C-alpha cells in the first residue's frame, strides 16, 4: 500500500434511518469489526451544517452499551425529544501516538 | 501498557554481524508496520529500514541497504535487524518504533576493535570558589557514571559527555566547584562505576 | 528513479524563555504533500511523535503544540513554551522511501551573557607514572554556547591534540560549561615548561588565561 499497517474497516451504523414517536427509547447498532483492542467508540450529531457534536463514548440523556458479541454495540437515546430530529453516526479512534479515526456511513432519526 | 523492548545491543567488531530484536507487547503486532531508526552519538535521528506488517515490502537509508536486513515473526511478535558488514560509523543507539508511533527505548550498539576496559579515574586536584573532580581516562565501552560522596554532593557538579579517543577508549571528566573555605574542612570522592567491566572506583580528591 | 528529500529545519537554535511563543520551519527540498511529522527528543530518551500529516496533534499531545503547512513548507508552533518544553525537535517526511527526517532544531532557555569561569588542571602524578599527560581546562558555567579555547605551549598554539565536551544547558542557572582535555605523552610533557588555557567568549572584553609552570 502506502502505508505500512493493515487497513481497517469503518465501524457500520444501523438502520439507515430510524423512526420512533416521542416519548420511547431509539436505538441504533454500531457494528465495529475491531482488530486490536486499542480503540475507542464515538457517537456523533451532525447538524444541518455538519458540525460534529460527541454525544457519548465508550468506554465512559444519551447511552451507549457494549454487547457481549464482542462486534456490536447500541446507541440508545431515551425518551425522544423531537428536536432530537436529524442525524446521528458513529466513528471508532486508534488510541496509538499517531491515531487514526474511521467513521460510519450516516443515519438519520 | 505497550511496551517495545529491543534487545542484541552490545560490543561488537569491525567486518563482523550482530542481529538486534524488538519484542512487543500490547499492541497487535501483526496489524503494525515497524522500523528502525538509529542515533549516533551526539547526533540526529537516522531512518533505517520497514517492514510492512505484511512483511510484502521492505525499504531500506541507503547507509545500510545491503549489509542490514529486516524482518520480522508476527507469530512470536518480534522485529528483527540482522546488520552484517559493520563499520563504525554504525555505532548508534537503535530503537525500535511502529509504525504509528511508539517507541522503543534503544539499546547501543558499538562497533569496535578494542576489548572491554574499566576506566583510570585520576584526580583534578584544586587551586571565592574552587573547582575539583575525576579524569575517568581510557575505559570500553560507554556508559560510566560518576556521582560524589555517594549521591550527596550534586549542587555544583558537572559530568561531561565523554568523547572517543583515537585510540578507540573512551574519557570523560567530571567536575564540582565548591567553597574555597570548604577544602580544609570536607572531603570530596569520586564514585565512578563502569558495568560491563564490574568497576567501582572511589577517588579521593585533595589539594596538592 | 529513487531520491533522498532532504529536510532543512531552521533555525539551528532558538533562545527564549518560558511562556514565550516558539515557531520552528521545516523545508522539504520537494513537494512531501502534508505527509510531515514532528517530534520531540530530551536527551537520553525516545523521540515522541507531536505532530502527524502536517497538523494533527497526537494522541495526549497538549494543544500549545499546532502544526501547519503543505508542500515544502511546515511550521511547528508551541503557543506558550512550559519549561518541558526546551529540548530538540525533528521533523520526518512520510511522503516517499527513503524515510527522512531533518537535522533538528534545538529550543534552549534565552539567558543573559554569562562569561565563564576558567580553571586549568595539570596531570595528577599518578597519570604520569603511566605513560601519559592530560591536561584539563574547564569553563565553568556560561552563555551564550559559543565559546573559544586555544591550547599553548610555551606559547606555540596546538592543533589537533584537544578534545572538548560540552554540558547541556543547566537546569537552574540556563549556562553551559564546557571541558577541553589536552593529551601528550609524558616525554613531551617535559619537553616543555608553560601550559596555558586561552578562553574567549562574548562576556570576556579581552581573552583569558590560565596557566602554569610544569614542576610549580
Ligand atoms: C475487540 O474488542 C473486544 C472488547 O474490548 C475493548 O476493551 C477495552 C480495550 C476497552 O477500552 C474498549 O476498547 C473495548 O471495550 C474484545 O473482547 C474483550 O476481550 C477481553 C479479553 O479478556 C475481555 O476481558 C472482555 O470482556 C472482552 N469484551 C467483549 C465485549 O467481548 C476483543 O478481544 C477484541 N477483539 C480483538 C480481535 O482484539
Amino acid at each position: 500500500l502506502d502505508s505500512p499497517d493493515r487497513p481497517w474497516n469503518p465501524p457500520t451504523f444501523s438502520p439507515a434511518l430510524l423512526v420512533v414517536t416521542e416519548g420511547d427509547n431509539a436505538t441504533f447498532t454500531c457494528s465495529f469489526s475491531n482488530t486490536s483492542e486499542s480503540f475507542v467508540l464515538n457517537w456523533y450529531r451532525m447538524s444541518p451544517s455538519n458540525q460534529t457534536d460527541k454525544l457519548a463514548a465508550f468506554p465512559e440523556r444519551f447511552r451507549v452499551t457494549q454487547l457481549p458479541n464482542g462486534r456490536d454495540f447500541h446507541m440508545s437515546v431515551v425518551r425522544a425529544r423531537r428536536n432530537d430530529s436529524g442525524t446521528y453516526l458513529c466513528g471508532a479512534i486508534s488510541l496509538a501516538p499517531k491515531a487514526q479515526i474511521k467513521e460510519s456511513l450516516r443515519a438519520e432519526l | 501498557q505497550v511496551q517495545l523492548v529491543e534487545s542484541g545491543g552490545g560490543v561488537v567488531q569491525p567486518g563482523r554481524s550482530l542481529r538486534l530484536d524488538c519484542k512487543a507487547s500490547g499492541i497487535t503486532f501483526s496489524n503494525s508496520g515497524m522500523h528502525w531508526v538509529r542515533q549516533a552519538p551526539g547526533k540526529g535521528l537516522e531512518w533505517v529500514a520497514v517492514i510492512w506488517y505484511d512483511g510484502s515490502k521492505r525499504y531500506y537509508a541507503d547507509s545500510v541497504k545491503g549489509r542490514f536486513t529486516i524482518s520480522r515473526d508476527n507469530s512470536k511478535n518480534t522485529l528483527f535487524l540482522q546488520m552484517n558488514s559493520l563499520r563504525a560509523e554504525d555505532t548508534a543507539v537503535y530503537y525500535c518504533a511502529t509504525n504509528d508511533d511508539y517507541w522503543g527505548q534503544g539499546t547501543l550498539v558499538t562497533v569496535s576493535s578494542a576489548s572491554t576496559k574499566g576506566p583510570s579515574v585520576f584526580p583534578l586536584a584544586p587551586c571565592s570558589t574552587a573547582a575539583l573532580g575525576c579524569l575517568v581516562k581510557d575505559y570500553f565501552p560507554e556508559p560510566v557514571t560518576v556521582s560524589w560522596n555517594s549521591g550527596a554532593l550534586t549542587s555544583g557538579v558537572h559530568t561531561f559527555p565523554a568523547v572517543l579517543q583515537s585510540s578507540g577508549l573512551y574519557s570523560l571528566s567530571s567536575v564540582v566547584t565548591v567553597p574555597s573555605s570548604s577544602l580544609g574542612t570536607k572531603t570530596y570522592t569520586c564514585n565512578v562505576d563502569h558495568k560491563p567491566s564490574n568497576t567501582k572506583v572511589d577517588k579521593r580528591v585533595e589539594s596538592k | 528513479s529513487t531520491g533522498e528529500i532532504v529536510l532543512t529545519q531552521s533555525p539551528a537554535t532558538l533562545s527564549l524563555s518560558p511562556g514565550e511563543r516558539a515557531t520552528l520551519s521545516c523545508r522539504a527540498s520537494q513537494s512531501v504533500s502534508s505527509y510531515l511529522a514532528w517530534y520531540q527528543q530530551k536527551p537520553g530518551q525516545a523521540p515522541r511523535l507531536l505532530i502527524y500529516d502536517a497538523s494533527n496533534r497526537a494522541t495526549g499531545i497538549p494543544a500549545r503544540f499546532s502544526g501547519s503547512g503543505s508542500g515544502t513548507d511546515f511550521t511547528l508552533t508551541i503557543s506558550s513554551l512550559e519549561p518541558e518544553d526546551f529540548a530538540v525537535y525533528y521533523c520526518q517526511q512520510s511522503s516517499n522511501w527513503p524515510r527522512t527526517f531533518g537535522q533538528g532544531t534545538k529550543v534552549e532557555i534565552k539567558r543573559t551573557v554569562a562569561a565563564p569561569s576558567v580553571f586549568i588542571f595539570p596531570p595528577s602524578d599518578e597519570q604520569l607514572k603511566s605513560g601519559t599527560a592530560s591536561v584539563v581546562c574547564l569553563l565553568n558555567n556560561f552563555y551564550p554556547r559559543e565559546a573559544k579555547v586555544q591550547w599553548k605551549v610555551d606559547n606555540a598554539l596546538q592543533s589537533g591534540n584537544s578534545q572538548e565536551s560540552v554540558t547541556e544547558q543547566d537546569s537552574k542557572d540556563s549556562t553551559y560549561s564546557l571541558s577541553s582535555t589536552l593529551t601528550l605523552s609524558k616525554a613531551d610533557y617535559e619537553k616543555h615548561k608553560v601550559y596555558a588555557c586561552e578562553v574567549t567568549h562574548q562576556g570576556l572584553s579581552s581573552p583569558v588565561t590560565k596557566s602554569f609552570n610544569r614542576g610549580e
